[PDB]
């Protein structure tokens, strides 16, 4: 079913341009299903594009094959993780033998658990554990052919996550202990989301509780797939207009800080909630405070008193609601009433708080995501 | 009744994430586009993209493992 492809130096220009020009750092998978006789990797194509790249003063980080577990399925090969943990040692000596030696290497990019995916994770870290700067898996909650309206609104479904996560640090701290744990391809639905589900206002649920359970459980990075492409779980549309989980991603990015802390709730399935340190870039914000972000995915709002000492401090409110008359399955939000759109081609919208009255409960409507900053909050943690 | 009490915990950090904690991934199934350079040529995608930054940006998927490089192609 699916057929090798070449792709040219404009190919690889192109993608580091828009990577570079965006501000962002690209990280390129080499293909890894081209085997010497023994099975062993061949390198030469990965050469030529080393090559490449060193002569044109390319910084960029590498990963080798993507989802190993079902090469098998996908090309009639199976390689055990055992030749892909020698294979990525192959492939870092030629990274410290190129120009870019600091070169970092991800990898395996193996699937969730669930896809019987732990021996190979086990082998593959006994055997090249020591070249990777971080390990790589992939986590999807549902399949898009299948996945329900009801499926993204439910507790049950966010809390296998939960049980991912945990068995994936179980094969790291067995192999690799303190080696960083990267998300390197993670999403609501795979193949490319769910129709009128991945796209609208309800992937935020899905979005923003993995973003809080993996900052909680030691999960480093979170890689997104895709910021633009054909599936439905895409961040930009076909016509280059953000939806919610764009929105969402940016004022995460405005508001939450490096420092992870925790938040429960006294009566803890349908009300998330997760505790960081303010990122204080925001000029609004200085160090000791704090920024929560919480769901609510009863069918009522809900109302969350701050613990002492906070009861009383200043809280900006930024609440996302969708923008009807598509609800939950609308495509376009307002923070805190205000539509988001980009102003124009080359501005985004500023992201205005709401302020609360002082010592006021933090309201929280049905079926909806919210960020909290406590200003002065001066938690020395956060510091 | 619909009041909910928070705990926090507020002593250390429990753990310390990127500042490219939320990154993003373009699929290998793209680079099999014909629009492809118009795509990534688009200066409001970019715009959308510096929006985000600092994070990394992931070119993988399935068609990692069916991309050959061709330094002689266009
Ligand atoms: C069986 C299964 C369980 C699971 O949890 O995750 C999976 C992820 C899988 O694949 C992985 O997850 C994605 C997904 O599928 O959504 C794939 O996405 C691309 O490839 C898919 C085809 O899948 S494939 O069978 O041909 O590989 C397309 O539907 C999809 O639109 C396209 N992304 S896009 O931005 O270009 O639109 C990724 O490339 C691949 O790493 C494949 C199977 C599973
Ligand atoms: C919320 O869900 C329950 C289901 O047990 C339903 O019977 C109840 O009337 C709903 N409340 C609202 C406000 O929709």
């Amino acid at each position: 079913k699916f057929k090798n492809s070449t792709y040219s130096r404009s190919s690889v220009d192109v993608l580091y341009t828009f990577a570079n020009c965006s501000g962002l750092d690209l990280i390129f998978g080499l293909n890894a299903l081209l085997r010497t006789a023994d099975l062993q990797w061949n390198s030469s194509n990965a050469q030529l594009l080393l090559d490449y790249c060193s002569s044109k003063g390319y910084n960029i980080s590498w990963e080798l094959g993507n989802e190993p577990n079902s090469f098998l399925k996908k090309a009639d090969i199976f390689i055990n993780g055992s030749q892909l943990g020698e294979d990525f040692i192959q492939l870092h000596k030629l990274l410290r033998k190129s120009t870019f030696k600091n070169a970092k290497l991800y990898g395996p990019d193996v699937g969730q658990p669930r896809r019987k995916t732990a021996k190979m994770l086990k082998s593959f870290l006994k055997a090249g554990g020591e070249v990777i700067d971080s390990v790589t898996w992939h986590h999807y909650y549902l399949n898009g052919r299948t996945a329900t309206r009801e499926d993204f609104l439910n507790p049950d479904v966010l809390d296998i996550f939960i049980s991912s996560v945990q068995k994936v640090f179980q094969v790291v701290e067995s192999t690799r202990p303190g080696k960083k744990v990267w998300l390197g391809e993670t999403s609501s639905a795979y193949g490319g989301g769910a129709p009128l589900l991945s796209d609208t206002f309800a992937a935020g649920f899905m979005w923003l509780d993995k973003l809080g359970l993996s900052a909680r459980m030691g999960i480093e990075v979170v890689m997104r797939q895709v910021f633009f492409g054909a599936g439905n779980y895409h961040l930009v549309d076909e016509n280059f207009d953000p939806l919610p989980d764009y929105w969402l991603s940016l004022l995460f990015k405005k508001l939450v800080g490096t420092k992870v802390l925790m938040a429960s709730v006294q009566g803890r399935r349908k009300l998330r909630v997760y505790l960081h340190c303010t990122n204080t870039d925001n000029p609004r914000y200085k160090e000791g405070d704090l920024t929560l972000y919480a769901i609510n995915l009863h069918n009522v709002t809900k109302y969350l008193r701050l613990p002492y000492p906070f009861s009383n401090k200043q809280v900006d409110k930024y609440l996302l609601r969708p923008l009807g008359p598509h609800g939950l399955l609308s495509k376009s939000v307002q923070l805190n009433g205000l539509t988001l759109k980009m102003v124009d081609d080359q501005t985004l919208p500023p992201l205005m708080e709401k302020p609360l009255r002082p010592g006021s409960s933090l309201g929280l409507p049905a079926f909806s995501y919210s960020f909290f900053v406590i200003r002065n909050a001066k938690v020395a943690a956060c510091i | 009744q619909d009041v909910v009490d928070l705990d926090f915990f507020t002593q250390e950090p429990l753990h310390l994430v990127s500042p490219s904690f939320l990154s993003v991934t373009i699929d290998a199934n793209l680079a099999t586009d014909p629009r492809f350079l118009i795509l990534l040529g688009s200066p409001k995608l970019r715009t959308l993209a510096r929006g985000l930054s600092p994070a990394y940006l992931r070119f993988g998927g399935t068609k990692t493992d069916f991309l050959i490089f061709d330094p002689k192609k266009e």
